[PDB]
RNA sequence: AGAACUGGCGCUGCGGGAUGAACCGAACGCCGGGUUAAGGCGCCCGAUGCCGACGCUCAUCAGACCCCAGAAAAGGUGUU
RNA sequence: CGUCGCUUUUUGAUCCUUCGAUGUCGGCUCUUCCUAUCAUUGUGAAGCAGAAUUCGCCAAGCGUUGGAUUGUUCACCCACU
RNA sequence: CCAUCUGUGGGAUUAUGACUGAACGCCUCUAAGUCAGAAUCCCGCCCAGGCGGAACGAUACGGCAGCGCCGCGGAGCCUCGGUUGGCCUCGGAUAGCCGGUCCCCGCCGGGGGUCCGGUGCGGAGUGCCCUUCGUCCUGGGAAACGGGGCGCGGCCGGAAAGGCGGCCGCCCCCUCGCCCGUCACGCACCGCACGUUCGUGGGGAACCUGGCGCUAAACCAUUCGUAGACGACCUGCUUC
């Protein structure tokens, strides 16, 4: 079709101040700072208005599958406002039958060392993407918590535990064993 | 004398088609920094059609047979080779006015390099379509000189940012030196006929 | 079409030009790649095999049936007198490979280096390096010889050491030293180059380079067997007795339609005398040989803690075809590439 | 980023084609790659020019959408484009590029002799600043 | 005391794909790359100056190792501003890529 | 394998179809200038080195010019 | 019940090349290639509890034997894997 | 295998399982963007080293010769090709370029406010030389460095193929090394081509030629047997 432009706007609260180098978006907030580069996506980024700080991403002309990519800009941008003002927290619990799944943390949250996964002698040292850290939970059994500012660094690192506790050569309809995520929340709440 | 073509940002066959016509016509052409040549289509596709080229091999001995070069200076050289009549002596000499290099050698790091707008990626690809670098499709297939080339380029490019430091030091000076006085009589006739 | 019975290829195609090697001394194709976090050391060393014996040892190995029992092992021994450092080479990394930057040879060079630089030491005037030694002593050459070290330190990044053997300490006939060129893998290239300026024209023993119960490589040229047939060079099966015109031949050497014999088929030619690398040879003992005359000649080799007898490792009657080992040695578990009296290069 | 748009009234230059070098005003767009333009005071009348042939400037004009020839003409001169066009640095570049193009053989002699005279004087007064630069940095 | 000739190179002969017509050359005069701007060069006298080892000269009266083949520009060739041109001998085919020398003779300007 | 009508090949070069008996143009004394046919004009390789027009299409098996030298039923919230 | 295809390891059909000759079965020996995968690697699906099987996927890297009867190709049996 | 010893790791990923996330207000492994990922693949290890380079050694006496290096002028032989050079940022492309107060990295560079220009004019549709016939007489503008060097000496700069460059001290020297004007001559060879450069190019061979330097090594024969069909290969041959 090659339509005349589309645009989404992003309402930005005051405790986060966004600058842009170009198609790079620099997001600074209370609990740190994080940046992305969108130099592959062929759009313009214009932050408009004083005192209100609106961010309008608009793509002129464009094909239908390049109309689908202006919404992907503003959704990654809102997850940078959210992550730098509230953080991300993925709570994962250990689902197991007869064998308990023992889990510790070796180095400062950066290493999770899983052992006794379904009676096995082989350890599973899962290192994490830099920026996230772990915690054994309190007032709940067998739970692990992951906290950080970037959702792609929390969730990919959450997938490295869930992929490591994988049952081979067996039925996975029974033998439900592993450390699966349970909740998708934030570090600071109710804001 | 010789045109010096900086190879990066160019496409493989659009650049090689212009060189293979300028070199039958009697010019000397030096293509420099072939590591940065783009090639259209995504990287996995261009890496497949070079691995399909590698299995082309004469059965009875591979020592005689197709010589699969691995440096991007020679990948680009064999692309120009296939656009020249290289089995005649009018085409043997045509391959010999082409000195294609890799990185930028010490004769050629201090010459002004030209580009070809007829073969640049920005001009000739539509930007929503993918491309492959010739640097890492060489590296994925058998080339062992990527890191020792990038080390020498960032030492080469650092010796030129101090050259361009002091080149625009002179340009700031001679723009303030032309501020002064009494050359207005000569600017009467140059502004009149395109300063 | 389709042999009816599977069978694998005879011989390996990874050693395929079964050729007389172009070198008698084994060439290190690859030294160990370093990081500068290690202390400064050598990596390779020349040696001459004398022959083999065997051994008895109390092998500790839990799990096995070999545990806490005496087990014999074939051992070769290699006579290694100390090397003597002559040269320093510098290699600068390029986008075409390593390239020799320049070399600096020692202030005064031995008799047996200089014999390696000739094809007829008898007819020669013995004139090699005679004008090169006079740039160590003149004032103008000396300031631009130590400038070639300061330019070596600036640009080139891997440096090597030219060292030769002392053939005078050996029972052989040869008296030409073998001149090797071995890589130092220390820390920075300033400390790596100052460690060799310190120690030109000086001896480097074999215990300073290698250690006991440490595992190395052996590089050399094999026993030469000559021009041998298909069934001995390639271990092809003999044909039956009834075969006209010959037993020890390969019968079919190709199909019709590739109308051309392949490299992958077996046919007769030179067997043996090939350049090979054995990997993972353990050192059993570093020897020390025929020391000071205060006690007139302490032989004392092969005298273990459980032996306590005045023995020496050279066998009763001498090493066959070799001579009599008066120098340091390294003994290696198992078989080792080469004839007796052959230069083989040990390498970490 | 995208400081000048096509728009009803946007005064465009014309690079190539059979109306090359003259200005137009975009009156109406038709579909995606062609636009109805006219120049009422610059001798290119109402017709459809493609966008890759035209050349957007910083001048807008205020007249109603798809007007007649007269109301573009009144808007062309109430804004006084043709005086304001020629006093910009890009109309001076397109004028100077065809002053050099018509430089005859005798005039190119005079452009020569009065160039090597001033290149001496600029090279004297830029080398009398090199001596002045080390004398500053000598203390 | 100065060059008075345009720079050309001899590219090839007038050919189809297989058979070629040796009697007319075709030339790429430099700087002109459009058919509309080659009307200046029609009728100009072009020359192929080359070296030998025997001796010949016209003007000075003392011979040298230089000799020449004279020709003239006939018509344009294609849209790319090159030119076909017919000499008084045929070109040696040694000169493929080498220059020839396009003068400023028989010019209306 | 066997007939009908017409043309051709055999007896026939030439331009083109990369290659070629028969396809497509065109038939031929020896040459110069001009212009075309079929086919083409990124580079082999003459000629688009036109500021050519409108759209369609992404292939981890893309497509690419009569004869003609490789595909079907069926299917796709892939895109138009 | 249908119905669309592929392949040229079956057998035909045809008669283009060869009749001033292309040495015609099988085995043995030996090299390479293909994939329409028996096994080995990584996997998805079961009427997958485990064990064992079964059906697909990337994949031809590496293996695919010792014998009795028979000129056998083919067969069939013993045994190992 | 009838004795004995040894057989070695990295990359990008296929299948597949995922993450973020639209299209399609949700959902979604995919559309852009990321992850894990293998007997495959590519390299390493290992084998061979190219009409492919490199670093370094010594370089022909004898009794006359002989050979390198530097500075030469002279004539002839062979191969011909070119007619002025640009001595350089990175790069982005839905973005770039320049100049500049303040905050920091051993008197340079990075950040931001500020000002510009921007179909690029601090524009290779360009810029520096120049299209310079020479000279003489004779005035203005410019110009106080002198500029060509076979000078002499010193510095440090350039290792990816540095073979090229910058600076300084003394020196035989110029005071026209430019622009405008004055005066008047040089082959004015009587209309005509191969003119005008690179350039005292490259290669070979000898002569007249000043100075500084050098005094070898291969191959055969003989020997060896770590080697061999033959060549090849590994070695010995000191007056102890
Ligand atoms: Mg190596
Ligand atoms: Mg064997
Ligand atoms: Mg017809």
């Amino acid at each position: 079709m090659k339509t005349i432009l589309s645009n989404q706007t992003v309402d930005i609260p005051e405790n986060v101040d966004i600058t842009l180098k170009g198609r790079t978006v620099i997001v600074k907030g209370p609990r740190g700072t994080l940046r992305r580069d969108f130099n592959h996506i062929n759009v313009e980024l214009s932050l408009l208005g004083k005192k209100k700080k609106r961010l309008r991403v608009d793509k002129w002309w464009g094909n239908r599958k390049e109309l689908a990519t202006v919404r992907t800009i503003c959704s990654h941008v809102q997850n940078m406002i959210k992550g730098v003002t509230l953080g991300f927290r993925y709570k994962m619990r250990s689902v197991y039958a007869h064998f308990p799944i023992n889990v510790v943390i070796q180095e400062n949250g950066s290493l999770v060392e899983i052992r006794n996964f379904l009676g096995e002698k082989y350890i599973r040292r899962v290192r994490m993407r830099p920026g996230v850290a772990c915690s054994v939970s309190q007032a709940q059994k067998d739970e692990l918590i992951l906290e950080g500012n970037d959702i792609e660094l929390v969730s990919n690192s959450a997938a490295l535990i869930q992929q490591a506790t994988t049952v081979k050569n067996k039925d996975i309809r029974k033998f439900l064993d592993g450390i699966y995520v349970s909740e998708k929340g934030t570090v600071q709440q109710a804001d | 004398q010789v045109l010096v073509l900086d190879g990066r940002g160019h496409l493989l066959g659009r650049l090689a088609a212009i060189v293979a016509k300028q070199v039958l016509l009697g010019r000397k052409v030096v293509v420099v920094r072939c590591e940065g040549i783009n090639i259209s289509g995504n990287f996995y596709r261009n890496k497949l059609k070079y691995l399909a080229f590698l299995r082309k091999r004469m059965n009875t001995n591979p020592s005689r047979g197709p010589y699969h070069f691995r440096a991007p200076s020679r990948i680009f050289w064999r692309t120009v080779r296939g656009m020249l009549p290289h089995k005649t002596k009018r085409g043997q000499a045509a391959l010999d006015r082409l000195k294609v290099f890799d990185g930028i050698p010490p004769p050629y790091d201090k010459k002004k390099r030209m580009v070809v707008p007829a073969a640049l990626k920005v001009v000739r690809l539509k930007p929503t379509r993918k491309f492959a670098y010739l640097g890492r499709l060489a590296h994925e297939v058998g080339w062992k000189y990527q890191a020792v080339t990038a080390t020498l380029e960032e030492k080469r490019k650092e010796k030129a940012k101090i050259h361009y430091r002091k080149k625009k030091q002179l340009m700031r000076l001679r723009k303030q030196a032309e501020k002064n006085v009494e050359k207005k009589i000569d600017k009467y006739t140059e502004v009149l006929k395109t300063h | 079409s389709h042999r009816k019975f599977s069978a694998p290829r005879h011989g390996s195609l990874g050693f395929l030009p079964r050729k007389r090697s172009s070198r008698h001394r084994g060439k290190v194709k690859s030294f160990p790649k370093d990081d500068p976090s290690k202390p400064v050391h050598l990596t390779a060393f020349l040696g001459y095999k004398a022959g083999m014996t065997h051994i008895v040892r109390e092998v500790d190995r839990p799990g096995s049936k070999v545990n806490k029992k005496e087990v014999v092992e074939a051992v070769t021994i290699v006579e290694t007198p100390p090397m003597v450092v002559v040269g320093i080479v510098g290699y600068v990394e390029t986008p075409r490979g390593l390239r020799t930057f320049k070399t600096v040879f020692a202030e005064h060079i031995s008799d047996e280096c200089k014999r390696r630089f000739y094809k007829n030491w008898h007819k020669s005037k013995k004139k090699a390096f005679t004008k090169y030694c006079k740039k160590w002593q003149d004032e103008d050459g000396k300031k631009q010889l130590e400038k070639d070290f300061s330019s070596m330190k600036k640009y080139c990044q891997v440096i090597r050491v030219i060292a030769h053997t002392q053939m005078r300490l050996l029972p052989l006939r040869q008296k030409k030293a073998h001149l090797m060129e071995i890589q130092v893998n220390g820390g920075t290239v300033a400390e790596k180059l100052d460690w060799a300026r310190e120690r030109l024209e000086q001896q480097v023993p074999v215990n300073q380079v290698f250690g006991q119960d440490e595992m190395i490589d052996v590089i050399g040229v094999t026993k030469g067997k000559g021009y041998k047939g298909v069934t001995s060079r390639w271990h092809t099966k003999k044909l039956p007795r009834k075969t006209h015109r010959g037993l020890r031949k390969v019968a079919c050497i190709g199909a019709w339609h590739p109308a051309r014999v392949a490299f992958s088929v077996a046919r007769a030619g030179q067997k043996g005398y090939h350049h090979r690398t054995e990997i993972n040879k353990k050192i059993y003992k570093i020897g020390q040989g025929y020391l000071i005359k205060d006690g007139k000649l302490i032989k004392n080799n092969a005298s273990t803690d459980y032996d306590l007898s005045d023995k020496s490792i050279n066998p009763l009657g001498g090493f066959v075809h070799y001579g009599e080992v008066t120098n340091d040695f390294v003994m290696l578990k198992g078989c080792v590439v080469g004839t007796k009296k052959r230069v083989l290069t040990l390498r970490k | 980023v995208f400081r000048r748009f096509v728009e009803v009234g946007r005064v465009a230059y014309v690079s190539f084609g059979p109306h090359a070098g003259k200005l137009v005003a975009i009156v109406d767009v038709i579909d995606q790659n062609r636009a109805l333009v006219d120049g009422p005071c610059t001798q290119v009348r109402r017709q459809a020019m493609p966008f890759k042939c035209m050349q957007l400037t910083d001048f807008i004009l205020k007249f109603p959408h798809s007007a007649h020839q007269k109301y573009v003409r009144q808007a062309w001169q109430k804004a006084d484009i043709n005086t304001k066009w020629a006093a910009t640095r890009w109309a001076k570049k397109i004028e100077a590029r065809e002053r050099k193009a018509k430089m005859t053989d005798f005039d190119r002699f005079k452009v020569m002799k009065a160039k090597k005279m001033r290149n001496r004087i600029i090279k004297n007064e830029v080398k009398k600043l090199q001596k002045a630069a080390l004398l500053k940095a000598s203390p | 005391s100065g060059r008075l000739w345009s720079k050309a190179i001899f590219a090839g002969y007038k050919r189809g794909l297989r058979n070629q017509r040796e009697h007319t050359a075709l030339l790429k005069i430099e700087g002109v790359y459009a058919r509309d701007e080659t009307e200046f060069y029609l009728g100009k006298r072009c020359a192929y100056v080359y070296k030998a080892k025997n001796n010949t000269v016209t003007p000075g009266g003392k011979p040298n190792k230089t000799r020449v083949i004279w020709g003239k520009v006939t018509r344009a060739h294609g849209n790319s501003g090159m030119v076909r041109a017919k000499f008084r001998s045929n070109l040696p085919a040694k000169a493929i890529g080498h220059r020839i020398r396009v003068m400023l003779y028989p010019s209306r300007i």
